[PDB]
């Protein structure tokens, strides 16, 4: 009461504490409303907090006290050939959400560590030809070209239900009409990146918001561009179809050859008289 | 490049690129009733028995138009029947309107608040209008 | 060493014949011109005649030397995708 | 003053206790279930034949006619469980209390505990970590 | 790919109403079966007793009475924890070293 | 003890049919970790595609699933790994200097525009797939999004940045007393075996290529620790091995796990950087091989949460777990691709087909038979003591 | 003398010989086993009594296919004829559970199978619900147990490298 | 030979971008954006 000073706006404060106490407020929406009258003030707001049982669900990064350490795990007590024991501080790492039995199941104080190990066998090392080669980068564009084409096409659903039901409102209506965050479906990020694709990735920000502000004015305008890169971009992909599939007929079965192509030389290399007596294996020459 | 499209630019991304920490969410004012989760609205209006019709969430408002006006949605709750919802405007200025008239006096809104936050973990308690 | 490759080929025969004599085309890949037909403007598919016999009757017009490797090779990598590789010097096996 | 180790003198009086609680409880719920085992079987079987179906009607009565016949065996399991449940509680306020005095007395040393300062390893940590705030600095 | 994306919708749609019911029937019944025993729990004349580790009381025990210590000042539900003893599961009350020597 | 034999078609039995749930998000195809990185999410929308029109989606119940919640997510992790998780972008990466330092962020797994959406619908697919397996709902659930299995509770690993199969195995162990993990990727599944090694509740079963690879862990003497020594399972293998080698050295460990360790939930990862082809693994394994992993630990009859993976060669990942799932819906589907909108990534002749290479199999009858016997010695500690009634599992 | 006394430093959990007998027993840990094992067939039971419920509440708790919402055939203009070179938003309209339509082929008769309808539904209806209670206590103690366990296990584990064992 | 590369998908202009901007300041009551077509 001393703080808050006016009784008017202490009234509305009340009003809103009552509001919480005839059961229509939940603790968390409850705390996220007082927050406009007990702000700039920590002590009174965190009394309050421990009165009221409120629990926060994770903890922030600013005020953490067991830090992840980048800790050099060679001086660590080993236990078989990959795992070593974590220091004691580093197993006080706060897990917000466990509860009895995520404590009773779950592993907390062996990592593993890698060892580099050589191998047993004597042979040549498998490798990647060049004919595997050109695939890989054959399915990179496939791949980048598919990705932008495929996520306009997503924006365009969005933008196409909102100026459907645009169309079909009063004027009244148009001046009063605001969308949240995720325009109204279920994800929030894949139309901003889309935005920034299309538009710039500087002035997109100035598009999403007018896009969050101004529904009724900005998104038949840009309906309309999203409209036209789908068809620029699917010419460009339609045309390079055909060089891709021309480009893949040969080194697919000249792909999946790895003795082959080099079985020439090695069957040159491996038929002389030196190497036909030595799997005679009684006449010794000496090991190479 | 010119010294106006240059700090432009600059507050742009000054004001859209930050480190998301949980302490600069923007924050709605409480006394915006548009702004609660219109099930908060659907309580206020079941507790003081007001008399309005329950809100379009958002999904039925974007519902309205040439091609959804044949959904089972439109025709339940646009033709003539008393469960006709409404747009949240209007339930919230209903809500907004009985809360800024309806009052109070203390000596008894506090040591209600008291009572039911010691006892929050309680199933069996005092109803404080129910 | 020749006879012990030529063995293994002709092993792997009946199989091999009964599995490219039953082969399908998937239509609209067809209808589309998808495919290509590079080892039949050459006729070096295995039409329903054996596949040993063919694969002796390639070798033979490589060691006449009017087919060129690439294409014995890429015939018999179709053919044979993964099994007869120890062929694409039967010409130089021969010779020594 | 001394160290006369109640935490632990009264942690050991709880482990010792918890064991025997339960068992008596678990025995009364064994009794309990040899009532029930010549009516689940037949019900569980003839639930899921009516599940995956003139005679249905006498099928349907003789489903009733058995839960009904079980219905009074399962407030006693669940009456029991409360009990138990009470009981288990108190026992662990008991030990939550004995073990945060251990852990607020010494009857675990604090460097033992929560381990050592500085520990031969973490130097790779403040080797990066100097040069990410000393490039940061420059 | 129409078709089967609409029965894909109905699918969804008839999967998250029929959720709905049971989970609204399984809390109802949840809260019936608390309001019992929270309305046993008042019946109660003599409640029993239990050992515990001796602690320092208001006009009591032995170190309050002889002047020799303070009292045990039991704190709040909800309060600054240490991380640590969050790890041990926990419990924690009595603010700093409440037992009584 | 192991003899190799050829191998034989694969063929579905019909004295059980399941209940599958198929669980999809179309949102999940329009994540990309950068320009030239292997893992592309687009390929689990391809393989929908095929799905669609196959006429598969007939015979089962397709959903999409809630995302999950950060405090779902810090039931495994650190609430200082989420909430970085949470709060970096391609953008502010400059401001998080010290935790992409620390939380092994960068080159090998990139913060992307999406990353915390893209995990959320991973982690949300797997935990509904679970519960809807605790309510006796379905019998098989499938959840291609997830099985990012290489992620640490506390680091980004391995193209992983959070490991959804441990939520999935937390959400079964609420029920179930005993729960098998196992993991046919071609590395080895290092986040699980790590985070489940000092337990008995859940048994690890890696079949890995051991050797100058990725992560390096896994050999065939780590065991467990604690009470959980002789609870995971590894056998390493060498380049080259193919379908034949394959099913003789899957079998008899899996059923033998099966008769001793007698779990009644069974979670199987179905990566696919073990098929020939793949940009990054070396296995010669067939779509015939690599399914009849699946239809075998299917002919056992206990729950089964099918998780996705591996495969770096996207039409490859795309053919096989279409297959796989017609398999188990009972339907040993049709060679030739019917007409989709990605009729293209599948040349030369347009078939569910995967083809091997002709490259040399470096595992031979006496290594095999030495890992085979060590691993059938170390696990007769893992059974149930004689008085401990069961449920028949 | 020796057997009756407090603990008199850290060392004791395993050098005496009757607290070492506490410390190390495998008797927590056996009865979470059990009480994990009737969870288990108790759910079993759960799930069995879900569906009848289901069944006489109009849902159909059978899986719902293609096949079974038998939605009203649409058609635009696609599917194009050979070389020539709304019932769209309608509702599944579900048809009923076979359980339920397996018992149609009087008045008496029919008051008799409404009765026994009703009662089937109330019936099922309190054995679930008592059921999920008994599990729900169940899970509480089971998770008091396993806490009691780990207690135990960290002192175990400080003691012994207290001593350098 | 081979070595055949698609070139990379482009974006609007920053002439179509700069009309689309300042027509929707405009329709919506903004003052005139800095940079003028
Ligand atoms: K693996
Ligand atoms: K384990
Ligand atoms: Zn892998």
């Amino acid at each position: 009461k001393r703080y808050i000073g006016n009784k008017h706006l202490y009234t509305e404060f009340l009003k809103i504490l009552n509001l919480y106490s005839q059961d229509i407020l939940d603790l968390d929406d409850l705390v996220e409303k007082v927050d406009f009258y007990l702000g700039s003030n920590k002590e009174l707001f965190t009394w309050f907090k421990n009165f009221v049982g409120y629990q926060e669900k994770t903890k922030c990064i600013e005020n953490i006290v067991h830090e992840k350490h980048r800790l050099d795990l060679d001086l660590c007590e080993a236990f078989g050939p990959s795992y070593k024991r974590l220091p004691k501080s580093d197993t006080f790492m706060p897990c917000s959400g466990r509860d009895d039995m995520c404590w009773e199941v779950l592993n907390d104080e062996w990592v593993g560590h890698p060892v580099w190990a050589s191998e047993d066998s004597g042979f040549i090392a498998h490798r990647k030809n060049q004919y595997e080669e050109t695939l890989f980068k054959i399915e990179e564009e496939r791949h980048e070209y598919d990705f932008y084409i495929e996520s306009n096409l997503r924006t365009i659903q969005c933008l196409e239900t909102i100026v459907n039901k645009i169309e079909n409102m009063t004027e009244n209506e148009k001046a009063n009409f605001k969308l949240p965050p995720g325009l109204g479906h279920t994800s929030m990020t894949i139309y901003k990146k889309v935005i920034r694709k299309v538009y710039d990735k500087e002035r997109g920000f100035e598009i999403i918001d007018a896009l969050h502000e101004h529904p009724a004015v900005t998104a038949p305008v840009v309906l309309k561009r999203l409209k036209q890169k789908d068809e620029e971009w699917r010419r460009a992909q339609r045309e390079w179809n055909k060089v891709w599939r021309e480009l893949e007929q040969k080194v697919f079965f000249k792909s999946l050859d790895h003795l082959g192509l080099t079985f020439k030389q090695a069957d040159k290399k491996l038929l002389t008289t030196k190497q036909l007596i030595s799997e005679i294996s009684s006449i010794k020459v000496d090991q190479t | 490049l010119t010294a106006a499209q240059q700090q432009y630019i600059k507050n742009l991304i000054e004001t859209h690129i930050t480190d998301n920490h949980p302490d600069l969410r923007p924050k709605s004012h409480p006394m915006d009733f548009e702004e609660y989760t219109d099930a908060f609205l659907r309580r206020y209006k079941d507790h003081f028995q007001l008399d309005v019709p329950d809100n379009l969430t958002l999904q039925g408002y974007l519902l309205g138009s040439k091609l959804g006006a044949k959904t089972y949605s439109y025709k339940r709750n646009t033709q003539g029947q008393h469960d006709k919802r409404i747009h949240k405007r209007d339930l919230a200025n209903v809500v907004r309107r009985h809360f800024d008239e309806h009052s109070i006096k203390e000596t008894d809104c506090i040591p209600q608040f008291i009572y039911k936050v010691k006892n929050q973990k309680k199933k069996f308690k005092m109803e404080f209008r129910g | 060493t020749i006879y012990e490759r030529l063995l293994e080929i002709k092993q792997m025969n009946e199989r091999v014949t009964k599995e490219i004599n039953t082969r399908s085309t998937v239509t609209f890949a067809k209808d589309l011109d998808l495919l290509s037909s590079q080892l039949s403007e050459m006729g070096l598919d295995f039409v329903g005649e054996d596949a040993y016999k063919q694969v002796l009757r390639l070798s033979r017009r490589l060691i006449n030397g009017d087919l060129e490797h690439q294409w014995f090779e890429e015939s018999l990598r179709q053919a044979y995708n993964n099994k007869a590789f120890k062929l694409y010097t039967i010409d130089k096996v021969t010779q020594s | 003053p001394a160290n006369l180790f109640p935490g632990l003198n009264d942690i050991t009086d709880v482990l010792e206790e918890f064991p025997l609680a339960t068992s008596r409880y678990l025995t009364l719920l064994h009794e309990i279930d040899a009532k029930c085992v010549h009516s689940m079987p037949n019900l569980n079987e003839r639930i899921d034949k009516f599940l995956k179906k003139q005679t249905q009607v006498r099928l349907l009565n003789n489903i009733n006619k058995i839960y009904e016949e079980l219905m009074p065996s399962l407030e006693e399991k669940m009456h029991v469980s409360s009990i138990m449940l009470d009981n288990l509680d108190r026992l662990t306020s008991r030990l939550e209390l004995a073990y945060e005095v251990a852990i607020k007395n010494t009857e675990i040393p604090r460097g033992l505990r929560l381990g050592v300062d500085n520990h031969p390893a973490m130097h790779l940590h403040h080797e990066l970590m100097e040069k990410i705030e000393s490039k940061s600095n420059s | 790919e129409t078709i089967a994306t609409r029965t894909f919708i109905h699918q969804d749609f008839h999967k998250k109403v029929t959720d709905l019911r049971a989970r609204l029937l399984n809390r109802t019944t949840q809260t019936w079966y608390d309001i019992n025993k929270e309305r046993r729990d008042m019946d109660i004349v003599i409640p029993d007793v239990n050992y515990h580790v001796p602690i320092k009381l208001d006009n009591k025990t032995l170190s309050c009475i002889t002047g020799y210590a303070s009292a045990a000042q039991l704190c709040y539900p909800g309060e600054p924890v240490a991380e640590d003893l969050a790890c041990e599961s926990i419990e924690y009350r009595y603010r700093a070293n409440p037992v009584d020597k | 003890v192991y003899e190799a034999t050829p191998f034989d078609p694969i063929t579905v039995k019909p004295s059980d049919k399941r209940r599958v749930a198929y669980f999809y998000d179309a949102d999940v195809g329009n994540y990309a970790y950068g320009a030239g990185h292997p893992m592309k999410p687009h390929r689990i929308r391809m393989a929908h595609s095929l799905i669609m029109n196959y006429g598969l989606y007939k015979k089962m119940e397709i959903y999409r699933a809630k995302p999950a919640t950060k405090q779902e997510m810090c039931q495994f992790h650190t609430d200082e790994y989420i909430d970085f998780l949470s709060r970096v972008t391609p953008d502010n990466l400059e401001m998080f200097k010290r935790e992409s330092v620390k939380f092994n962020v960068g080159d090998d797994c990139p913060v992307f525009d999406g990353l915390y959406e893209y995990c959320s619908i991973s982690g949300g697919g797997s935990m509904e797939g679970a519960a809807r397996l605790n309510r006796g709902k379905c019998d098989v659930a499938v959840n291609y999004a997830g099985g990012l299995h290489h992620a640490k509770k506390s680091e980004a690993s391995g193209f992983c940045y959070l490991n959804d199969i441990v939520l999935g195995i937390i959400e079964l162990l609420r029920y179930h007393p005993r729960v098998l993990y196992i993991d046919i990727d071609v590395h080895h599944g290092d986040g699980v075996e790590e985070a489940f090694y000092t337990t008995d509740r859940v048994m690890t079963c890696s079949f890995h290529k051991y050797g100058e690879f990725f992560p390096g862990t896994g050999e065939l003497r780590d065991i467990g620790v604690g009470a959980g020594k002789n609870y995971a399972v590894n056998v390493p293998l060498r380049d080259g091995i193919d379908d034949a080698t394959y099913r003789s050295v899957f079998e008899p460990v899996i059923k033998k796990i099966m008769e001793w360790y007698q779990p009644s939930a069974v979670v199987l990862q179905c990566g696919g950087d073990s098929l020939s082809g793949d940009r990054l693994g070396c296995f010669n394994l067939s779509m015939e091989g690599h399914a009849n992993c699946v239809n075998y630990v299917k002919s056992f009859g206990i729950p089964m949460m099918v998780v996705g993976g591996g495969g770096y060669t996207m039409r490859n990942v795309a053919r096989t777990w279409c297959f796989e799932t017609g398999l188990l819906n009972n339907v040993v589907l049709d060679k030739d691709l019917p007409y989709n909108e990605y009729y293209e990534y599948y040349g030369p002749d347009y078939k569910l087909s995967v083809r091997p290479s002709n490259m040399f199999n470096v595992n031979t009858p006496e290594y095999l038979d030495k890992v085979m016997t060590n691993i059938f010695a170390n696990l007769e500690n893992t059974k149930y003591a004689p008085s401990v009634q069961l449920n028949h599992t | 003398k020796e057997i009756l006394t407090p603990i008199l430093s850290l060392g004791d959990i395993i050098n005496h010989k009757t607290i070492s007998r506490t410390f190390s027993s495998p008797i927590l840990k056996n009865l979470a086993l059990q009480i994990i094992l009737m969870i288990e067939k108790e759910q079993m039971s759960v799930v069995r009594y879900s569906q009848f419920l289901e069944v006489f509440l109009g849902d159909h708790p059978e899986p719902i296919y293609e096949s079974n919402l038998n939605l009203p055939s649409y058609n635009h203009n696609l599917t194009l004829p050979e070389d020539r070179g709304d019932p769209f938003f309608a509702l599944p309209r579900l048809e009923q559970s076979n359980a339920l339509l397996s018992l149609l082929p009087t008045a008496a008769e029919q008051q008799q199978l409404n009765e026994e309808i009703e009662s089937a539904r109330q019936l099922s209806q309190i054995a679930l619900q008592r059921n999920k209670e008994f599990i729900r206590n169940l899970q509480k103690i089971r998770k008091s147990v396993i806490k009691a366990n780990r207690i135990r296990g960290r002192i175990l584990n400080w003691s012994r490298e207290y001593l350098g064992i | 030979y081979s070595t055949k590369t698609a070139p990379p998908l482009q974006s609007l202009k920053p002439d179509e971008v700069t009309e689309d901007i300042s027509l929707i300041r405009e329709l919506t009551g903004q003052p005139p954006a800095p940079f003028r077509l």
